[PDB]
RNA sequence: AUGAGGUGGCAAGAAAUGGGCUACAUUUUCUACCCCAGAAAAACGAUAGCCCUUAUGAAACUUAAGGGUCGAAGGUGGAUUUAGC
């Protein structure tokens, strides 16, 4: 589909910006968001809900 | 001295979930991916099951902080609709006003 | 006093304000993607990764530095540029050039006065006008104004009036 | 905060473990709330877990260390 | 209306003046390709008057001044929706038919890239798909249009329709046309053979050839057809589209190619798209490049007055107030001099 | 209604304004002077000053409209008018010189005459009693009967333009189920004639 | 212990009934466009059933989304009745 030029440019841009470099599926990509976001429990709204 | 035993149970659940969130996140990261071996994912599954029941985040219920109402709780204020109406109508909440348009 | 929104930094720079050649500019544009607005020729980098304002600002400056240096750097795979990989259309070595060359060759063959050459045919002012019109249509705004120029050039080249 | 992959010295340089740790490090780096020590703690926890489960890794043919 | 009903003799002086086309000419020349609304108007009025417009005049002048030695020149009727592009192509077609050319007329390429249920993988080439119903439908009208020239053409190869049936070198192209018409399964292959033979014989000098394709952008616009796996089918995979692209290629002489852009019936193109690159995509633009675009625009005041006079003469504008200048101005404003909108408006007055 | 009661409906008629002052009566002069001091409702998006505006056809289109699809209703109306005109032209050409004098070709005249022929004179009201019908009710009953007959399921796969054109021509010639329905209403009124006294007005 | 805690569990339909949604199509259906087109048309018609996948979740036949498979009932509906200026 995409030209190898665009493919390599996109991967180089990902390397530059610190994004995921290797190809990956949606199921495995969940880990990135899981570790980027805080756990639901650790959020102040969640663990300090009650005074 | 929480409002009721239900609110006390929810407080216990929130404390347990906050305690075990990091371990839960770590163990669930292994399970929620298609890279690691299936045997490793299965052992991770049994471990996350082995974690205590109350640590599950889905068991945290958003009860009103003042009357322990299990439903009709506005998240932004954490108050059941009844208590929120009481305070807003008496004018003790900034900005909120009776809407007319 | 804490507020998570306070950690976000935005670094804006006009690419024309940097020391960039055509190749480096195009490579940087393709690397940064939608972070660059062509209308204003402005690269905007938003940093919210680091917890702190100073950290995010330093990260944005570092991103600019690395992007600039790598854009100036040239990769081997760059040679493998599909004709569609270019943001701009180049008449040279293009389908338009090939087609007009073949058409002129066929015309002169039909005339049977085959005392011609590719460069001789393509150096004529008529080919210059046709190339200008084709570039106008492919890269500039498409409109009746450009279509008229293209029609006139093609008419003169094809010898029909 | 960002270039956390320098902490992945102990993990294999290739394979499922390396790919998974790449994903984990990218997530941690993108995370703006956790402190550097907590991110390193997550990485250390994964290291310890894989070291403990090295038997299963060897049985599944995923080179470790 | 013009006393000059000859398609070749009428000139600039007849701009905005009408031009009749006899019923015999209509039957022999346009079994297909006329706009449906104009066909209905013809059936209603028992007449086929076309207005002599500047684009048609210019294209006719170009065709008259052509030199068949050069490779076939590509002209592209162009412009907005419902401005008379198809009828200008029909005017040129009638001119060349009266001039005794072989008219390879494609009434609408858009019909070939949608709604087909008989789509089948081509037996001659599994890579491509055939459209037997459309192929036979086009072949019948093509024979009706150019029967007289059909016998004269000598085929130059042996074409096998089965392991047992074939047509031999030196045979009339009428043989292939009849085979395609009758044996529906072979209609697409017959159309391809016909295109090949016409294109080569034009260069040989056997006869002048006018290719006249409406909706040429369909040859590169995406198709809505689907495979057995519900997967989209690219335009080139259709044998008809492939052969028509080969015909559109200017690697031949002894004729001319006239194509008309048409957003109507196009697939995956916005309504307000009327520019050539926009309608043809870059692929189609390069395929047809170089070409001479001929713009067709809304009626000028004289053309508007002539069309209104034609309708009044036919008594089509039965409305009581239509003849009044107030009604004339109302029609002019509502149609903004667009022939299609004006015709649709007058349809119910 | 967002309009205050003071607002007055707009009068869209160029002739009314172009009329010379001299031809105006004192009452008309006073009305024109008064209107200069009154508020006027914004002209509705339906009716304009076009000489090709037919209020009867506009009302028929509105009645045919379904779920605010005014565009489709207008399309159906114009298609019906075109079909009527085309059928008339075909009959005109196919007819001899004598019958060409009789054969009408104006779709507006055909439509108006058909609806007039379909207008019922006497209605029935519960009090059932035969009763006079006001002109507005007569026109509405004609239009509704025509539209309902066209929408009848008895016609299979036939498009509304063709159906309505055929029914309109039949009515113009005083035939068809619409005229049959009008005759049925008249017959029921005649049958209940004896009950006419029950009406108190 | 009529209090507290934990594990597991119902929640289905003999049958009826209120409301809502989808339809019964040609002013319709599919496609393009988003309103100047081409096809369907005994098909129309399930958000129903069955299988698979995916989302969330510790846990999905249970929830949702998607895909596949199926193409069902029905053909504008009695009294009566709802809303709308
Ligand atoms: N030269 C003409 N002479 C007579 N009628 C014309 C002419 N041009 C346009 N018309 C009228 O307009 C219609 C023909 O328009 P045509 O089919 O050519 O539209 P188009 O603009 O080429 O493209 P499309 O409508 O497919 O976008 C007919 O109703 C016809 O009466
Ligand atoms: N069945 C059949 N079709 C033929 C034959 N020769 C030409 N055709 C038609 O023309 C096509 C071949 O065109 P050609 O110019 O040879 O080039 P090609 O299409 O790339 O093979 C076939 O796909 C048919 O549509 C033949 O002998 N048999
Ligand atoms: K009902
Ligand atoms: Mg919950
Ligand atoms: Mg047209
Ligand atoms: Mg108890
Ligand atoms: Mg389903
Ligand atoms: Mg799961
Ligand atoms: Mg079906």
């Amino acid at each position: 589909s995409l030209s190898e030029y665009a493919f390599r440019m996109s991967r180089l841009s990902a390397r530059l910006f610190g994004e995921v470099t290797r190809p990956t599926n949606s199921k495995s990509m969940k880990v990135v968001k899981l570790f980027s976001e805080l756990p639901l429990a650790k959020k102040k709204e969640t663990y300090d809900w009650y005074p | 001295h929480y409002v009721d035993w239900r609110m006390w149970r929810d407080v216990k659940r929130r404390k347990m979930a906050y305690e075990y969130a990091d371990e839960r996140l770590r163990i669930n990261s292994l399970r929620k991916n298609t890279i690691l071996p299936k045997i490793l994912q299965d052992v991770a599954d049994e471990e996350i099951a082995a974690l205590p029941r109350d640590s599950c985040p889905v068991r945290i219920r958003n009860r009103c902080v003042m009357t322990s109402r299990p439903r009709g709780v506005k998240r932004r204020w954490r108050l059941s609709r009844i208590v929120f109406r009481h305070l807003a109508d008496h004018g003790q909440l900034s900005g909120i006003q009776r809407a007319t348009w | 006093v804490r507020n998570p929104r306070a950690r976000v930094v935005v670094l804006r720079v006009k690419l024309s304000s940097l020391n960039l050649d055509d190749h480096a500019k195009k490579k940087l544009i393709k690397l940064v993607g939608e972070r660059y607005c062509k209308t204003t020729d402005v690269l905007t980098i938003k940093t919210d990764r680091c917890p702190l304002r100073r950290q995010n600002y330093d990260y944005a400056v570092y991103l600019l530095t690395v992007l600039y240096h790598e854009s100036w750097n040239t990769e081997e795979w760059e040679k493998s540029k599909t004709e569609a990989d270019m943001e701009e259309y180049i008449w040279e070595n293009s389908s338009s050039e090939r087609n007009i060359l073949e058409t002129l060759l066929q015309m002169k063959a039909a005339e049977k006065n085959m005392e011609i050459n590719k460069e001789e045919l393509l150096g004529t002012k008529e080919i210059e006008e046709y190339k200008k019109s084709v570039v106008s249509l492919k890269n500039e705004e498409e409109n009746e104004n450009s279509i008229s120029q293209y029609k006139e050039s093609v008419k003169r080249l094809l010898n029909v009036t | 905060h960002i270039f956390l992959e320098k902490h992945l010295e102990s993990f294999p340089k290739q394979g499922p473990i390396r790919h998974f740790m790449e994903l984990v490090t990218c997530g941690l780096s993108k995370n703006p709330y956790l402190s550097v020590k907590q991110k390193v703690e997550h990485i250390e926890w994964f290291r310890n877990y894989f070291n403990e489960k090295k038997d299963i890794l060897k049985e599944s043919n995923i080179q470790f260390n | 209306r013009t006393n000059e009903n000859d398609p070749a003799k009428h000139g600039d002086q007849h701009e905005g003046q009408h031009y009749n086309i006899s019923p015999q000419d209509l039957e022999t020349v346009f079994p297909h390709g006329l706009p449906p609304r104009f066909v209905m108007q013809v059936k209603t009025f028992s007449e086929a008057c076309l207005m002599v417009r500047k684009p048609a005049l210019e294209l006719l002048h170009y065709l008259k001044n052509t030199s068949f030695a050069y490779p076939a020149i590509r002209y592209l009727l162009y412009g907005e929706k419902g401005t008379g592009k198809t009828l200008s192509l029909c005017h040129v077609i009638h001119f060349c038919a009266k001039q005794d050319w072989l008219i390879l007329h494609i009434p609408d390429a858009h019909l070939w890239v949608k709604n087909c249920r008989d789509l089948l993988q081509s037996s001659y080439n599994k890579q491509r798909f055939d459209q037997p119903l459309e192929a036979s439908t086009w072949l019948k009208n093509f024979k009706t249009t150019n029967e007289r020239f059909l016998n004269q053409i000598k085929v130059q190869e042996k074409y096998v329709w089965n392991k047992r049936e074939s047509t031999e070198k030196g045979s009339p192209l009428g043989e292939v046309v009849e085979q395609g018409i009758t044996r529906v399964r072979n209609a697409t292959d017959a159309v391809g053979i016909v295109l090949k033979e016409l294109k080569r014989q034009s260069s040989l000098g056997m006869f002048h050839l006018l290719v006249a394709v409406d909706g040429i952008n369909a040859l590169w616009g995406r198709t809505t057809l689907k495979r057995e796996d519900k997967s989209p089918i690219a335009p080139e995979e259709l044998a008809l589209v492939h052969n028509l692209r080969k015909m559109m290629k200017n690697d031949w002489h002894g004729g001319a190619i006239v194509s008309a852009l048409s957003q109507t019936g196009s697939l995956f193109k916005p309504r307000k798209a009327y520019l050539p690159q926009e309608l043809l995509g870059k692929e189609g633009f390069d395929a047809l490049d170089p070409f001479i675009p001929i713009l067709v625009s809304n009626y000028n005041p004289k053309e508007f007055e002539s069309c209104i006079q034609y309708y009044l003469e036919n008594n089509w504008l039965q409305h009581e107030k239509a003849p009044t200048e107030e009604g004339k101005k109302e029609l002019l404003f509502l149609s903004n001099a667009n022939p299609s909108l004006l015709e649709r408006h007058c349809a119910y007055l | 209604s967002r309009y205050s009661p003071e607002f007055k409906d707009p009068l869209i008629d160029k002739e009314y304004y172009r009329k010379p002052v001299e031809e105006l009566t004192e009452e008309e002069k006073y009305v024109r002077e008064l209107k200069k001091t009154q508020l006027i409702k914004a002209a509705p998006a339906g009716k304009t000053s076009s000489v090709f505006e037919d209020p009867v056809i506009s009302k028929f289109t509105n009645m045919m409209m379904i779920g605010g699809n005014k565009v489709l209703a207008r399309s159906l109306m114009i298609q019906t008018l075109e079909a009527v005109k085309r059928k008339q032209f075909e009959k005109y050409h196919a007819a001899s010189a004598e019958e060409q004098a009789t054969i009408e070709r104006n779709p507006y005249t055909i439509f108006h005459q058909a609806l007039k022929n379909c207008e019922p004179m006497i209605g029935l009201v519960p009090i059932q009693v035969p009763v006079p019908l006001p002109d507005r009710r007569r026109r509405f009953l004609a239009m509704k009967w025509m539209i309902t007959e066209c929408r009848d399921k008895k016609h299979q796969r036939t498009l509304m333009p063709e159906k309505l054109s055929h029914k309109l021509l039949e009515a113009f010639h005083n035939q068809g189920p619409v005229i049959k329905r009008k005759h049925d209403l008249h017959k029921m009124a005649e049958a209940n004639r004896a009950l006419a006294h029950y009406r108190w007005w």
